[PDB]
Parts: structure tokens; sequence; C-alpha cells
RNA sequence: GAAGCCAGAGGAAACUCUGGUGGAGGCUCGCAGCGGUUCUGACGUGCAAAUCGAUCGUCAAAUCUGAGCAUGGGGGCGAAA
RNA sequence: GGAGACGACGGCGGGGGCCCCGGGCAGAGUUCUCUUUUCUUCUUAACGGUCUAUCACCCUGGAAACAGUUUGUCUGGAGAU
RNA sequence: AGGGAAGUCGGCAAAAUAGAUCCGUAACUUCGGGAAAAGGAUUGGCUCUAAGGGUUGGGCACGUGCGUGCGGUUAACAACCAACUUAGAACUGGUACGGACAGGGGGAAUCUGACUGUCUAAUUAAAACAUAGCAUUGCG
RNA sequence: GGUAAACGGCGGGAGUAACUAUGACUCUCUGUAGCCAAAUGGAUUAACGAGAUUCCCACUGUCCCUAUCUACUAUCUAGCGAAACCACAGCCAAGGGAACGGGCUUGGCAAAAUCAGCGGGGAAAGA
RNA sequence: GAAGCAGAAUUCGGUAAGCGUUGGAUUGUUCACCCACUAAUAGGGAACGUGAGCUGGGUUUAGACCGUCGUGAGACAGGUUAGUUUUACCCUACUGAUGAACUCGUCGCAAUGGUAAUUCAGCUUAGUACGAGAGGAACCGCUGAUUCAGAUAAUUGGUUUUU
RNA sequence: CGAAAGGGUCCUGUAAGCAGUAGAGUAGCCUUGUUGUUACGAUCUGCUGAGGGUAAGCCCUCCUUCGCCUAGAUUUC
């Protein structure tokens, strides 16, 4: 179940984009700026358990073991392999390009 | 912080209660729980 | 999850540890029942000379309850207000 | 001398009834499509006869390399298997 | 919406939590508890896999379906029958998966009464009363 | 005479000449975690509580700051149909010695008959 | 209006109530003082010369505990806890809504009553006047914002029995 | 004027049904595996921005249909 379904849409309540996942994956700078907006000793395990697909700390490595075998695990990696959607993808839905010279 | 991850003295998404932590150990020095006494001087 | 019991590992023995079994308690969550905590509650010539709603206490017993019978005012009865 | 004639609670086993499943006869419904389908009746009293059913008791025999045995560790040279 | 107790004497009221599986659980303690402490991971559907059962049934030599005297513990095998739990895996929809219902907010302390219990029917349910324990007095 | 010594009184400790009660008369009094006790040195007492209190996280319309929706009323109609209360009545201002005016004096003013609301006043609390 | 009032910022005083005068913390307490924002956070009356709006303290029926006093019933120097008043449909006032008589209707007038806006900031003037220096204005002109008032739903949010 | 309908404008989100060398796997029949085959099977793909709703306080329609009409009663210097 969700925590608080009531308020889950208010922007207090947002979590981290595919995209950003994807992002995230794709470059180590990426994901060690949205950690560096964070505070490491207010983290579960300390921030030492992080799962990228998931956007997650978790308080144990066998909690994080734990975790890739349920189901959000694996939808975000489907998700994931899926792709997500950007600004690329919208401008191809409606046959936009850029163009620089 | 150390003290809160031991006593569980703990958040939502296992933070630390440094707040109820250190109000806990005020009130154990004041309440004669922790040994502190100021030396007398030397005459 | 108390005694009692079984098995294994130890221990000279008494005992110790581990895994089960067992089903005790004026123990506990909670349905009915019994009760009556709270609400700027409803109601206030009320449905009612004490009712209604939600919430709450208790729920295997110092639990709830019928009929028969006993105690009668200078009295009775009273876990005593 | 027995019966009348006796508490509360816990789990276990037997029986009746209810609930559930399958086949069959008959009836009813559904049927664009599907569904050899869904539903309904198929019962047997008191009173008796007969054959049987835990406990317990009797006979033979004499058990350690102890045995029988319950979910629950009780029974046995005061005679167990 | 945004903020999140700035409201109010006072978080009153409401919201939030809630079932179940798993990880994990401090101080204190009368060692029994605290404890569902705290803090976390998950839960739909579909297609499968695995595990957990019951009944029946042994070869000769004689007498003649049983009696013996033997011989054997691979029945570790066949036939028939049956119900509900548990674990594991792939696939798949998703804003929701205890999808309605149902259903603990939690924690740090202090005062107070040991606890369970009882009373002012119709304004007070409580530190009041009772309770087990303890102490005293009288009576052969 | 002895005490439940209960209530109560009660600053001690020495002496003496009193000699028993009441004495009386002088004197003078200020270990940064140990030791000792049958592990502990406790009431800073656990569990339990519709008991009273402070705070923290979460949470939210408690608030900023209100808006919107539903049902039942209120509303209008048909039928049915009370009670409370009621000296008489009801617009104000200033004065009306007894610190009180609704009625008097002097002014402002002042136009039929009505409906929905409201809580200033009059009425309204088994007041 | 006055002041060594250079400028800036002020101080003392006068006319003036038109218009504003806030948000919080703190109850081991005469709840009064702190904190900030601001142009500023002025003071009073209409109650307190007794007195039915709501709700907390003085505050106090009946239950209960502690302290002081009392032989006691109980009382208090006191401290704490929990605890029953529950209209409106009447008259008036107020806010709105109809309306008889003047044939019906259309277009008007305006006695009288009410009356509304307020404060700050920025650009320019200007780094100018003034000033040893540090610093540092104002009139006219321009643009926004604060508080108030009256509307409105194009857009953005919210609300969903459009069931 | 009214009731339908048509077109528009909006709202939702791709109808029922059929088909498919899509579909994790399972089970049969035989060529015993060579989409072997047939069967079932969440879901997926196509027909399909489809289906459904649309004024009840949305818009347009002499020229898309069907009805309705010069009343009745009461009062009036």
């Amino acid at each position: 179940g969700v925590f608080a379904k009531r308020t889950m849409t208010k922007t207090r309540r947002r979590l981290r984009d595919l995209d950003q996942i994807e992002r995230d994956l794709r470059s180590p700078r990426h994901l060690q700026q949205y950690k560096e907006t964070k505070a490491a000793e207010d983290l579960p395990g300390l921030g030492l358990y992080y799962c990228i697909e998931c956007a997650k700390w978790f308080e144990s490595e066998t909690s994080l073991v734990g975790h890739r075998k349920g189901k959000p695990h694996k939808r975000r990696l489907k998700q994931l392999k899926e792709g997500a959607y950007t600004h690329e993808e919208a401008m191809a839905a409606i046959g936009y390009r850029i163009d620089n010279g | 912080e150390m003290l809160a991850r031991k006593s569980g003295r703990l958040l939502k998404g296992g933070e630390p209660d440094v707040d109820g932590v250190a109000k806990q150990v005020l009130n154990d020095f004041m309440r004669g729980k922790i040994p502190w006494f100021t030396p007398a001087p030397e005459p």
C-alpha cells in the first residue's frame, strides 16, 4: 500500500522521474549531483545501500537484495527497458526537429 | 547519532532522533543517572 | 505461550543449551452481550420526566441473566456514593 | 448396595442432522454466441427384531536388548506385549 | 492548490496508522514482561513446478477355504482413491493490488493508584471503595 | 504500682554537695568514585489505566482563507394542527432631585395590508 | 512654526479623527513583558457607576486527596482533580422581498438619505543641490506594489449526482 | 414555438465481436518434432482517437422531420 494516498499527488510528495533515473544510470555525475543534494547522515543505512532503478535508499544490504526480488523493482526494470519519455521523443511524436545549421 | 541508532530512536526513513536523544541525555544528567560532580577547591 | 513430556548435543553427576510437544493465566486484540469515556455532537414544550449517533471500557471471569425465596423505615441493604 | 444424583474449562475420537462434490430419471429456466449447461424432487418416524460398535473385565503365558502407547506420557511381575 | 498548528486556554475536531508474510526491535524490569516496542521489505492476475496422504495385496510341503511346519524383509513394489495448505519460478496490467469492506498513529518523560474489579439509576468513573499482603486487639 | 508506651513530650554528653521521684548547681559540644555489610545498598518501584500534565515525528481546512458538492430540513402547496407567554401596548432624543421610564414635558417625526430571515431591545432559565 | 535644522535623519510645538494602526512567543501566573514586520504598530468610551451572544480564569453545590486548625462533627493560610439550563414561531429594531388605492405602459427628473479610497516603493531629477569628508535630498514627469472597495470567470487552480 | 434528428464544439479513452506463425507454460494425437500439430491460456496486436455522452443554464439548421396556433377565464379612470 501507499502511505497517505490522499496527498500522494502533492508537489512536496514528489518522487524522482524515470528519465532522471536513466541519466543517473548512464552517467555517474548526474547521480552524484542528486546525491550531493542530500545529506548522508540522515539517509537509511547512512546512504550506503541505494537502488538507482527505484531511486530509493535502504537500511541494509539484505533489505536491498530483498526488494530486488519484489515486483516494484521489476516494474522499474521493465519501464527502463521500454525507455522513459523525453522531449526528443515528444518532438519525434509530432514530427518536429531542431535545426542547428 | 550512535545512541539513537543503539536505542532505536529513529524517525521516518531510519533518520536518528538527535533531538529526543539529547533531551533524554539532559534529563539523565539532571536526575542523578549519570555520575558527575564539581571537585572542591584545594586549600 | 506457564507447568508437565519427547528427542538431540554436552556434563563424573546435579544441571546447561537447542528443536519440538503441551495449552496455564481473576493475560491480551476483538463479535454478541454487559457498561457508559468523549463530542463547543443530535435532541431541549424530545421518539424519551434521561432517548439517539459516533467513539470508548470489558468480554472466560470479582462475567451477564431468569424464576422461586429471604431481609421492611427508630428498619433493611450497602466493594461506603 | 446401586440408580434418581449433578462443577467449570481445554484439546481428541465416534454418531445424527445441516453444508459441499459427482453420476442418473423427470421437470423448469438460459440459449446473438457459449454452456452434455444452471436450478428443483429423489424422504423414511415412534415402537421392535437381528448383527455390530471406545472403556472395562476374563483365560493362556511370564516381560531388560524393557515393552505397549496418546495430539497431549501414561500403563505393566498388584501380570504388561 | 501552497504552507503545515502560524489556530485555540489546550492539536478539540479531522487527517494520518491499521489485515497478513518476512527482516528487525532500546531503556527499564518484580526476569514473568516491555513488544504488535521502534524502524524497514512486500501483497493483483495468469501459467506452472515442488512438498506434505489413505486403502488393498507376498512364496513353498502336506492335511483339507482354513491349520500347521517352513522359508523373506528391495512391498525400497504395483493397483485404486482423495483433500487442503505451504514454498518456489516465469509471464503479464497498473495512477490503485488487505483496490470496497474491514482495520494499532507512534515515541520521550512526570504525577498518580500495585494490578483484574466496584460506586454516586437521572450533572462528578476518579489519587474514591474493594482486593491479596501486613500489623494489632478480644475470646478455651 | 507496672505499661499499647497508643497519644504525647523530647538539644545532647559528663559529674557531683542533694542522695528515691522532680533532682538542683557547675563543666563543655561543632573515592572522578570509598568503606562496611547476605549480587544488592533500593521509594528515581516494573506491569496495568476511557486518571491529570509537558514535548517530538507523522498527519492534516485548526488556521492563512475561504470555496464547492450531496441528502434531510428550513421554503411553497394539499391535509392535519399545538404550546409557552400575554395589565395595556409597542420608533427615538433630551429633561422628568429619591442616579428608573414605554405612558408625562419639549422636540425629531410620522401612510394601508404583508412574506423570508435575524438575534440589539422588550419578552424568554421547572431563574 | 521653531531649533547648528549644511544635506540626510530628526527634536519641540500647532491645525487636524479624512485614513490606517499588524503578525507571533511566553501561564513553575496579578499573563505582563519580549521578538519581528511596518508609514505606524496612539490612547480611550459605548460593560466594569450590578447584570441571558460563544467560550477560558476570579469561582466557590453534591464525589475525592494532600497541607493547617479542631477531641470531633467539620472549618480553612491553602494546593489539586472531575463535574446539568436546553428560547424565539411573538412585538419592536435591522437586513432583504411584495404590494391596495391614482387606466395601463414607456422614457425621465432629483428632494432627501448614504458616500471612498489609502500607504509605500522603484525609474528620472541625481551621485545633482549641500558637503572637509563620510555621505546625500526635493518639485514636475513615469511605473509598480500594500490595505480597502466594487465587479468578473478568457486563462490557471479547486469543487463533481454530468453519477 | 415545441419535440426529435443532423452537423459542430467539448468529455472520456480505443466498444462488442472476430482474427492472429504474438503469448509464459501445460496436456494430448501422431510425422515423435523439424513455428511437429492440436487444445487451454492473464495479456498483446488489428479492425478502432474507436465506442459512449453532449444542456439539463453549449452553438447552428426557412432550404432534415413531426406536431402546435388568431385561445379560455378574471379585471379595468
